[PDB]
């Protein structure tokens, strides 16, 4: 009966 | 000097026949694209600059313009899928994969970053990055005896980009790619930087978010004890993915779930089930629900670890989403548990908070609670104790709430409720 973080990052500095 | 250029100035410089003017204009583009507030990505794309940036990635002779264009393209690729697509459509993927070999660490790192953004867009670009051969050169950057000799930001960027190659489903990453990446993830999972650990845990959480054959690939690598250790970390950014990973793993086989228990996971759940971060409690309780969906000897270990009172606690007071996971944990527990285990559960006070949840405006939790009440009664009649149990349910207002449910806008709800009221009331 079991039931089942930014992906993108700009460089600013 | 390169600050606050107009896009047309940038275009003018990049269209000059002058590499230094191009470099100056590319850096101006990079600075434009590096401001947090509304970077003019679309204007840059519309000006036709992506193919020029991509061609600059190949200028081994001018590493500053490789870096500036790699950074500009990283930030275009960090945008929308259409913006990432524009980067990919410019041929950036093979050009960035070639820059992973750059002798300049800050350029290699930028290519890692850019590829992370491209892969992070979704399964298709993730797989296209893989098909273009990114994994071998990425892993080669981590092929050092001691990760601690790598620059901290570099290692973090690598770990993050690897986690994006592990990320996303429909489809999940190619099995061969996972098998290729996993040994490095296992190693990163033992590194002492909190951000590397967080992103490594995220990657494992992605890889275990699938069928049991996917879980097995991870569990076979021996990571569960380390995930349990990270489960006890003080840094919430670590506990969160470590708990997601453990929760994913216990959606697998009883044998996979047993590896989590053997690793000592249950000893952390007193804290997790009382954690002040709502999502931790919710995910811990979801995890518990899949452990109580296992074998009776696994239920027994939940018991021995004193976790049933914590499940009573969550059920009694928690974010509603967490209580719903707790309800599932109880219904699973009562479906699979011995009579003695179900008796113990009642002795811990499960009845009253179960009943109190029957007033939830949520049809699924009501169904789940009713299944559990039924399963508890079934164990009671194996002991000739339904009367004592019925009193309990009446003594805490549960009988009233089961009454009203007979007249409820749902087939299974009214059905199971009406059945209870006559089979036992």
């Amino acid at each position: 009966p079991k039931r089942q973080v930014l992906a993108k990052i700009p460089r600013r500095e | 000097g390169t600050v606050n250029w107009s896009v047309e100035d940038i275009v003018k410089g990049i269209n000059s026949n002058n590499l230094e003017s191009q470099l100056q204009a590319t850096q101006a583009a990079r600075k434009l694209l590096s401001r947090e507030k509304q970077p003019p990505i679309d204007n840059i794309i519309r000006a036709g600059l992506i193919p020029k940036f991509v061609s600059f990635l190949g200028k081994t002779d001018c590493s500053p313009i490789q870096f500036e264009s790699a950074w500009a393209l990283t930030n275009i690729a960090s945008g929308t899928s259409e913006q990432t697509k524009a980067v990919v459509d410019g041929g950036a993927i093979p050009a960035f994969i070639s820059l992973l070999a750059s002798p300049h660490a800050h350029i290699s790192e930028q290519a890692v970053w850019a590829l992370g953004n491209i892969a992070g867009d979704g399964s298709a670009f993730r797989d296209l990055v893989i098909k273009h051969g990114a994994i071998d050169p990425l892993l080669a950057l981590l092929a050092v005896p001691d990760l601690s000799t790598l620059a901290c930001g570099y290692l973090r960027n690598l770990t993050w980009t690897l986690s994006n190659l592990c990320r996303n489903k429909n489809p999940a990453p190619p099995l061969d790619a996972v098998e290729q990446i996993l040994p490095t993830l296992v190693r990163l999972l033992h590194h002492n930087d909190p951000e590397v650990l967080a992103d490594s845990c995220w990657a494992i959480s992605y890889l275990t978010d699938g069928p049991n054959e996917r879980i097995e690939m991870v569990v076979k690598k021996g990571v569960v004890p380390q995930l349990v250790k990270l489960l006890g970390a003080t840094e919430l950014p670590i506990v969160t993915p470590a708990l997601r990973a453990i929760g994913n793993i216990v959606t697998g086989t009883d044998e996979q779930t047993q590896k989590v228990i053997d690793a000592g996971a249950l000893a952390v759940f007193p804290s997790l089930l009382t954690n002040p971060k709502t999502n931790i409690q919710k995910e811990a309780t979801w995890t518990m629900s899949n452990i109580t969906a296992g074998r009776q000897d696994q239920i027994q270990q939940v018991v021995n670890h004193g976790l049933v009172p914590f499940l009573v606690g969550v059920l009694s007071k928690a974010d509603f989403k967490t209580q719903k996971e707790a309800a599932w944990a109880i219904t699973n527990y009562t479906s699979g548990g011995t009579v003695e285990q179900i008796v113990y559960l009642v002795h811990c006070g499960i009845i009253e908070p179960l009943m109190n949840l029957l007033s939830a405006k949520d049809t699924k939790i009501i169904q789940v609670i009713l299944d559990a009440i039924s399963n508890i009664f079934q164990a009671a009649e194996k002991l000739g104790e339904t009367e004592k149990l019925s009193i309990m349910i009446e003594e805490c207002g549960g009988l009233d709430k089961i009454e009203a449910l007979q007249r409820h806008e749902n087939e299974s709800v009214y059905k199971a409720s009406l059945n209870l009221i006559e089979k036992y009331f």
